[PDB]
Formats: structure tokens, sequence, C-alpha cells
């Protein structure tokens, strides 16, 4: 009958909804996964207004509904953001235990993400801070670990140094930013590394400012 | 011209079949949104709107007026599609709904949709949906410029990106700014709102290459060195994202060039400044070249009229007792009539707002210094009067609990009492019952008192708070006329209030002013009125003193909180709001008069709340906000200027002397130290006004302390009356200071 019928197609759409959840989270696409979730919505609403009032249709409309909604989460989530430590946090929170390597979208999309919104989106803002701090951090090593010194003839005798402004304005600037570092919520991760990296910018800073000045007491004696 | 023949063709292009009413009405629309829309003043627009209408009807007879130009002419795209005009409630409708959106997402400080608000939301809609669209928009501060801005960015999907000036903001940092807003436009293909103030463009450097990104859509030297390396590396990936392979630089710069003009437009948020306005057309023309320009002021009295219903909703405001007065002073026409309470409060507070602009012009034409009134000040004002108000019903509701608890107290003693008799002792129990039968009646008494109060308690809270949120750096007289003018119309409106309210003693307590009277501050009205704006403030208070006194005053007011001092001079400043951030103590400023732009966002209060986290965005770092933090603005220089921006975001508290000022302190000093019988009945009445009722309900309050313990051994004599009569003859005294208030008045006036 139409209840037979109807039971078929909803064994059909779950079938489909369980093979798309067998992803892992970690080849899950965000974009394939929003244009398969539309398209499962466009195959329900191919089904006759007749099959469309029973009460499992509408509850697996909802819940497809509420999947696309959360798309935007899943988007965020999957990023560069979350790592391994904002994840320990989400399941710390939650209190779901999950395995990192076979995380699938089924053990997330179980746990209700438009209910836990705010957790989400609290630890997406965690890291994003997170992310923000380790590439100024990244920043910092490869300006400083690629940075030549600008050495110059002098009368065929040696090599001096240039760039004293620019090279003074770096490092009061990266000391700047290290010494604010110490503030915001954030700052209690690496904060081992940002102390080494200040004494680094502290050491290079002392050590110009006496090799400036004894630079030009040199080329001054030396005239 | 060209740009009104572009806007028809765009508005026509969707469209196949319409009637000629349909587009005169395209017509009347565009001609509004190019002539009209620039126009400063009222007398211009309706100028511009009648002759619209007249050229629309002289050259087009025989059309239905109506339909071809109606007069809420409004067109938008949101509601269906193709750009067809829309009614405008359903338009405020789906505004709303976004609205509420949006204060999901972000922003969620209440926002009130009015006309105003609802045109300039497709204005700058318009404006945006639009390839190098860039938008100028020209108000007073606080207005609902960058808001707006915001709120349409958002609904279109815009993303908000403002720079973080300050002070030795070198033009380096600028172009770092600028060269990551010209990469996240265009090689990322995300769009970009750029919203600048002008606290960033008073310096010349930055305008010049605002005017080349303005016109050229991209600006050379921007981008060189390896600097330029890596923004063709990754224009290289953006071109691959778009199935756009090409190779040679010229053109991928080109590409990214396009993609600059397609993917960014620059909102400048300005103050109204004739002079400033002429300066800045000097140095760059392209701001009205191609930045079209959008004028709103001062918000008209529909919408301050409607901003005040709407923020006092939770208030209760409704008197059911409330006889409407023949001859209301009326500032709003379309108030309903016969109005009720809230209707009435709420015009009364347009009237506050009205009357101060009208002060402000009359101070302004005698010759005096004005400062700018902007609608933060009335959102400020009704903020201090819903405080206010929920404070003062609190206490007054706290106080009739109290009262009602002492009388079932009294209750239960005197059947106890009555239960004792029951079984020289028994003339002292008949006189115990007497003493406690009267003072209950005087309680009674009390309770009638008490509803009077409440009765009051609305219009003294609404003068209270216009006093504190408003006045403050007008002298004592025209404190005074302001007060006198409010209570006036209050008057005139039959708001229950107080004849002879006390600013000083209805906003603070005894123990209040003897803690200011500790520290260094003299007993001066003046001095306590600005202590008292320094006590109940919202935006953070700049204070202006010749004499420093008030700087010292709250020095060793806020000692116990390690308050730290620190001027914009010193190049600390910086580093010692970090750490008033970081642990809470308040911090003094100096030296206002050189302002730092890195405090905006403190006195903005821009506090993100997420996940138990409260932060403040001090530049481009993200630091956690103490709870208990306080920032004070100080000066010394009386005759100093500042701008609209700094004006609207704090409360001047002015301490300087003037021939009001000095005339009431000579005037005290002479009558305390000539006639002090004169001066004490005058302190007596100015005490009148709580002080004595406070000291009755403390003394109550130990009454029932040691009432509350009455088995047997409160008998010791049978009269523990000597509590209950000292209560008896405190009462009777400021009864008698009540009955004969008048006469005391009038004395300490001859005197
Ligand atoms: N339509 C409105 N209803 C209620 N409040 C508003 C409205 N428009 C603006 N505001 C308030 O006024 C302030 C506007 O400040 P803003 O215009 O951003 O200053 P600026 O123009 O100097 O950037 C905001 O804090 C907002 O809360």
């Amino acid at each position: 009958q139409d209840l037979k019928g109807v039971w078929s197609e909803l064994s059909k759409v779950w079938e489909q909804i369980d093979q798309m959840k067998e992803q892992p989270w970690v080849s899950v696409q965000p974009r394939k996964l929003r244009q398969n979730l539309d398209a499962l919505l466009n195959q329900l609403k191919s089904f006759p207004a007749r099959l469309r009032q029973y009460a499992s249709y509408e509850f697996v409309q909802r819940l497809l509904k509420g999947y696309m909604k959360i798309n935007m989460l899943v988007i965020e989530l999957k990023s560069e953001a979350l790592k391994d430590r904002h994840w320990k946090q989400l399941m710390k929170r939650l209190h779901v235990n999950w395995v990192v390597s076979e995380l699938t979208l089924g053990q997330i999309w179980d746990v209700d993400l438009q209910k836990n919104e705010a957790i989400v989106k609290d630890v997406l803002l965690v890291a994003q801070g997170e992310m923000a701090l380790e590439e100024f951090l990244k920043q910092i090593r490869e300006v400083w670990n690629t940075y030549e010194l600008d050495l110059v003839n002098y009368q065929n005798k040696c090599r001096l140094i240039r760039g004293w402004d620019d090279l003074f304005n770096k490092v009061k600037e990266h000391i700047n930013s290290v010494s604010a570092m110490k503030l915001s919520p954030y700052y209690k991760v690496f904060e081992e590394d940002a102390l080494s990296w200040e004494d680094k910018l502290n050491r290079i800073m002392a050590l110009f400012d006496v090799w400036i000045d004894v630079q030009r007491r040199w080329v001054y004696l030396e005239g | 011209m060209t740009r009104w023949v572009r806007g028809i063709f765009e508005a026509l292009r969707p469209l196949e079949t319409l009637p000629v009413e349909g587009l005169i009405r395209i017509w009347a629309h565009e001609a509004l949104r190019l002539f009209q829309d620039r126009l400063v003043e009222d007398e211009e627009r309706r100028w511009t709107d009648e002759n619209i209408d007249t050229v629309a009807l002289k050259h087009f007879p025989n059309i239905d007026r109506e339909k071809a130009m109606s007069r809420p002419i409004l067109y938008s795209n949101w509601l269906s599609k193709d750009y067809i005009p829309v009614d405008q409630e359903e338009l405020r409708d789906y505004v709303k709904a976004r609205l509420k959106v949006f204060y999901e997402e972000e922003l969620d400080v209440p926002l009130v949709l009015f006309n105003e608000v609802l045109d300039h939301v497709l204005r700058i809609d318009r404006i945006f949906r639009q390839p190098q669209g860039h938008l100028l928009l020209i108000g007073v501060s606080g207005a609902g410029k960058t808001t707006l801005s915001r709120f349409v960015a958002w609904m279109n999907g815009l993303s908000v990106y403002q720079i973080k000036v300050h002070r030795k903001y070198t033009g380096e940092d600028f172009d770092e700014d600028l060269r990551t807003v010209l990469r996240r436009s265009g090689c990322k293909n995300e769009k970009i709102a750029f919203i600048m103030d002008e606290s960033n463009v008073l310096d010349s450097g930055f305008l010049e290459r605002m005017n080349t990104l303005l016109a050229n859509g991209e600006v050379p030297g921007l981008f060189e060195g390896d600097e330029y390396a890596t923004l063709m590396t990754q224009c290289k990936e953006g071109a691959q994202k778009e199935g756009l392979m090409l190779d040679s630089h010229e053109e991928l710069y080109k590409w990214f060039t396009s993609q600059v003009i397609r993917n960014l437009h620059v909102v400048f948020t300005m103050n109204p400044s004739s002079e400033g306005l002429k300066d800045r057309a000097a140095t760059s023309p392209a701001l009205f070249n191609r930045c079209v320009l959008n004028w709103f002021g001062d918000w008209s009295t529909e919408a301050l009229y409607q901003v005040g219903k709407e923020f006092t909703s939770k208030m209760d405001l409704e008197k059911p007792n409330y006889i409407v007065p023949d001859y209301m002073p009326v500032v709003y026409d379309k108030l309903p009539q016969p109005p009720s309470h809230r209707e009435a409060i709420v015009n009364s507070c347009v009237f506050v707002h009205q009357t101060l602009h009208q002060a402000n012009a009359r101070l302004a034409k005698r010759g005096g210094r004005t400062m700018a009134i902007t609608p933060r000040h009335y959102l400020d004002f009704i903020n201090h009067y819903a405080n206010l108000f929920h404070e003062k019903r609190s206490e007054l509701e706290e106080q009739q609990m109290h009262l009602n608890v002492g009388l079932r107290k009294i209750k239960e003693t005197v059947d106890q009492v009555e239960e004792l008799r029951r079984d020289a002792k028994v003339n002292r129990s008949t006189a115990l019952l007497k003493s406690l039968s009267a003072e209950r009646e005087r309680w009674e008494k009390t309770s009638e008192t008490f509803k009077n109060q409440m009765s009051t308690i609305a219009g003294d809270c609404l003068l209270s708070a216009a006093f504190i949120a408003y006045a403050g750096y007008f002298d004592q007289q025209m404190r005074q006329n302001l007060f006198t003018t409010w209570s006036h119309h209050l008057q005139q409106a039959n708001i229950q209030f107080r004849t002879d309210i006390a600013r000083t003693e209805y906003l603070s307590n005894a123990d209040e002013r003897l803690r200011w009277q500790a520290s260094s501050l003299p007993a001066d009205d003046l001095c306590t009125e600005n202590a008292i704006m320094l006590k109940r403030f919202n935006r953070y208070p700049l204070i202006i003193d010749p004499s420093g006194q008030a700087t010292e005053f709250i020095m060793n007011e806020y000692k116990d909180r390690k308050i730290t001092r620190t001027s914009f001079l010193d190049d600390a400043f910086r580093k010692n709001l970090e750490s008033a951030l970081r642990f809470g103590n308040p911090l003094l400023v100096q030296d206002v008069e050189s302002y730092d732009p890195v405090l905006n966002p403190v006195l903005n209060r821009e506090v993100r709340r997420t996940g138990g986290r409260v932060l403040i965005t001090l530049g481009d770092q993200d630091i956690d906000l103490s709870p208990s933090f306080v920032i004070f603005l100080s000066t010394r220089d009386p005759t100093v200027e500042f701008p609209p921006d700094l004006c609207s975001r704090v409360t001047f508290v002015n301490f300087t002397v003037t021939r009001s000022s000095l005339q009431s302190q000579c005037l005290n000093e002479v009558l305390k130290a000539e006639r002090p019988d004169v001066d004490e009945k005058r302190s007596d009445l100015l005490k009148l006004q709580g002080e004595f009722q406070l000291r009755l309900r403390q003394l109550e309050k130990s009454l029932l302390q040691a009432l509350n313990e009455v088995k047997g051994r409160i008998l010791d004599d049978d009269t523990i009356i000597t509590t209950l009569e000292n209560l008896k003859r405190e009462a009777a005294e400021v009864t008698r200071k009540v009955e004969e208030t008048d006469i005391v008045m009038q004395e300490v006036e001859t005197v």
C-alpha cells in the first residue's frame, strides 16, 4: 500500500544518509557534502504529497534541514583551526569519547551541533586566536632566520654594515608585539617559546645597539 | 545625469511590462536618490521634493500623480526581486526580522528602526550593490552611520574591515593595513566594506593613497619588492580558482586590480564640518567625485520619540490615575490624544532633548563655548532614566517590605503583651500598649508617605537622569535654568514630582558626601553636583578644572583601588592602559587636548562577550577587560575645543568658576559665617529630603533588632519603652520640621 511504499522510500533515504555518513571527517568535503545534501533534499521533495504527509518523512526532512543549517558549523570545524587540542576541549566539554583517526561525520552529527552552537563557536574563536598567535610566531621565525646583514665594502679595507634604521625598527616592533603578547587569555599556550624569542630579541637588540656605536667610533677614528 | 540614466536603465533592465506611472516612479526615485540625498538642511529637501513632483506633472500631463509619485517612494530588491518598489511597512517587517537575526550573530545592542534608518539602509544597500560603489556618509556622531554601514554590509555578505588608528601611527602601518585589505579583497575574492572614521583621516599622508585607490582602483607603490612577488604568487592561485589561467605579470596585476574594483567598497564616516569638508575637497577631490555622499544629521522628533518609546518598555510608567492636562506641552505632533502616561513621559524626554538644543544654540548666539549634542546623549539620558527608575523603585519597595515586616512584628508583640496581661506592672503594660498603638498609626502615616513617594518617583527620576546625562558642561546658572525649564514643562504635563527636589540628596547619601568631603573636595553646590556626575555615569567622565582639585579628589577616592596617573604625552600611556585592562585598577588621564584615538574602543565600550570572556579590541590586540575597570579623562584649560567624536563619547564635568558659581559660594559663606541659625535651618530643610527619614529608618531597624528579643527579659521593668519614646521624639521632631517647611523656606529665601 501507500504506507509500504513510503516505508520503502524512507528505508532508501536512510540507507543513502548512512552511506554518506560513513565518510570520515577528514575526507568529508563541506562543499560536496552540501551539494549531496541538497540533492537528497530535492529527491525527498520529489515524493508525492500523500507520501510527504507522513510523520517519518517530516522527521527525516527536518533532520536534513538541520544538517544543512549546521553545514556552516561543519565548514568552520573542518579547517586548520581545531588541530587536536581544541578537539580535545570539545570532547571534554561534550563528554563524548571519539577516535581522531576513526572520526566520521556520523559521530559529530549524532551530537547536536545546533544545541551546542555556543560551545562550538567558543572553541572556534579560541582556535582562531590560537592560529593567529601561532602564525605570528612563525612569521617571526621566518623573518629572523632568513634575515641577513647588509654588508658593504669600505674603501677595499673591510666590510661594514648598513640598514641600522630598518633593523632597529624591526627589532622594536617585534619586541613590542612579543611583550604585548603576554596579555590576552590565549597567551597561556606556547608561553615558553614566546619567552625564548623575547630573550633572543633582547639579546640582538643590545648587541646591535652596541654594534652601531662601535662601528661609528671605529669609522671616525679610522678616518 | 549619467548616474541618473544608468540607474533608470538598471531599474528597467529586468522589467518587461511597465506602465508610464511606473516609469515616472522610477524617475522620481532616482532623482530623489541623486539630488535630494546630498542635501543638508530641511528647506532644500522640501524644495527638491516639491519641484520633482512639479516637473513630473508639468512635463507629463494626463497621468495619475498618486501612483506616479506617491509620498513614501522606496525601491528595494530584497522583497521579491527585480528591484520592484516595496511598501514601507512590509520592508520594515523584513528589516526587523533581519535585524533580530543580526542581533543573534553580532552586535546584540538594540537598534530601533524608524523611517530615517529605514531609508538609510536602502540607500547604503543600493550603493554597495554596485561595482566600485564607494560611499561617503556625513552625519553627526551617534546618528547611526557605522552601525547601519555594518548592518547593510552583513546583510549583503560584505565583510567589514576597519583599521585601528592611534598616536604615532606612521604611514608604514597604514601601508601594511592597505596591503592586507587589498590582498583579502582581490586575491581571495572576498568582498570587503572598508569603513573609516575621521580620526584616522586627519593625517594628510593617508589621503593621497586613499584618493588613488578610490580613483584608479589600485594604488601603485603599495606593492613592491618581495611583497609584490608574494602578491603575484597568490594572484596566480586566485586566477586558478576562477579558471582564468594567465601567466604574464602585468595581465595578472590587471586581473587583481579588476578584482579589487569589483570587491572593495570604501565607506568614509565623517562629522559635519563645513571648513573641514572644504579642506577635504581641497586635498582629495575624488571624495566628491568617486564617492557618492549621503547626509543624515540629528534624529528628527519622530526618531527621538520612537527611540524613547522602545527603550522605556521595561519601565512601568503606567499610572491609571493619570489625569490628562488641557493644553499639553507637545513636541511630537503625532502624539496620541489623549496620551497615556508612558506617551507623556516620552514626549517630555523629547522636549528635554530639544530644549537642550535650544539652550546650546542660545549660548552659541551669546558668544560662549558650546559642545556638540548628539543622539548618543539621548541614549545615555534614557539609560540613566531606566537605571534611576529601577534603583529608586527597588529602594522604595524594599523599604515598604521592611515596614510591613515591622508592622507584623508589632502586631505579634502587641498580641503577646495582651496574652501576658491575660495572666504597677499592669499600668506599665497599658502604657506599653498605648505607645505601641500610637507608633503603629505613625507607621501607617509612613506607609502613606511611601505611597506619595512612589507617585512622584517617575518625575523625580526623569529630572535627575536628565541632569546627570545632559548637563555637566554648563555653569551653575545654566544648569539651574535647564532644571527650571524641565520642571515647568513637567508641571504643565501633570507629571507628579516634588516641587522642591534637591538634586544632590536625591542622588546620594550622607555617607557618600562625608567620604567626598574627607578627600579634597570643597563643600560647593557645583562641586557636589560634579561629584554626583563622577559617581553615576555610563560614558566615562571627562573632567575640566583649572585648579586641579578634581584630579586630587578622584586620586584620593580611588587610592584604595591603586589608581594610576598617566598622561597622553607620555609614551608609556598605552602600556599603562594595558595594565588597567589586565588588573582592573582605575586609570586617571590628563592632557586630553592631545587626544589619543586608541582610547576609542575603551570609550565606545566595544565589548565582545563570548565563552565566559569579555574582550576589548585595543588596536589589533584583544585584551581581557577586567569587570571593575574605569577611566577618567582630565584637563586643565577651560578654553579648549573638542572634536564631536570625543564630545559624544564622554560625560562632561565642568569645575570652572563663573559669575554664578562664585556668587553662590560667597552667599553660602556669608550665610554660614554671619547667620549660623539661618544656615542651620537651610541645612535642615535641604537634608529633609530623606536623610532624616533615613536616620529614622536606621533607628527603627535597631528598635526591631532590640524588640526581636521579647520574652520576659524585655520586661526588666516592664518598660523597654525608652527606645520607642526616643523614636517618638525624633519622629515628632521631623514631623514638626515637615509641617513648618514653608515658613523656614521663606525665611531662608528672605535672608
Ligand atoms: N536606529 C537606532 N536605534 C537605536 N540605537 C541606535 C540606532 N542607530 C544608532 N544607535 C546607537 O547609536 C550608536 C551609533 O554610533 P555610530 O553612529 O557608530 O558612531 P559613529 O558614526 O561616530 O561611528 C550605536 O552605539 C547604537 O547603539
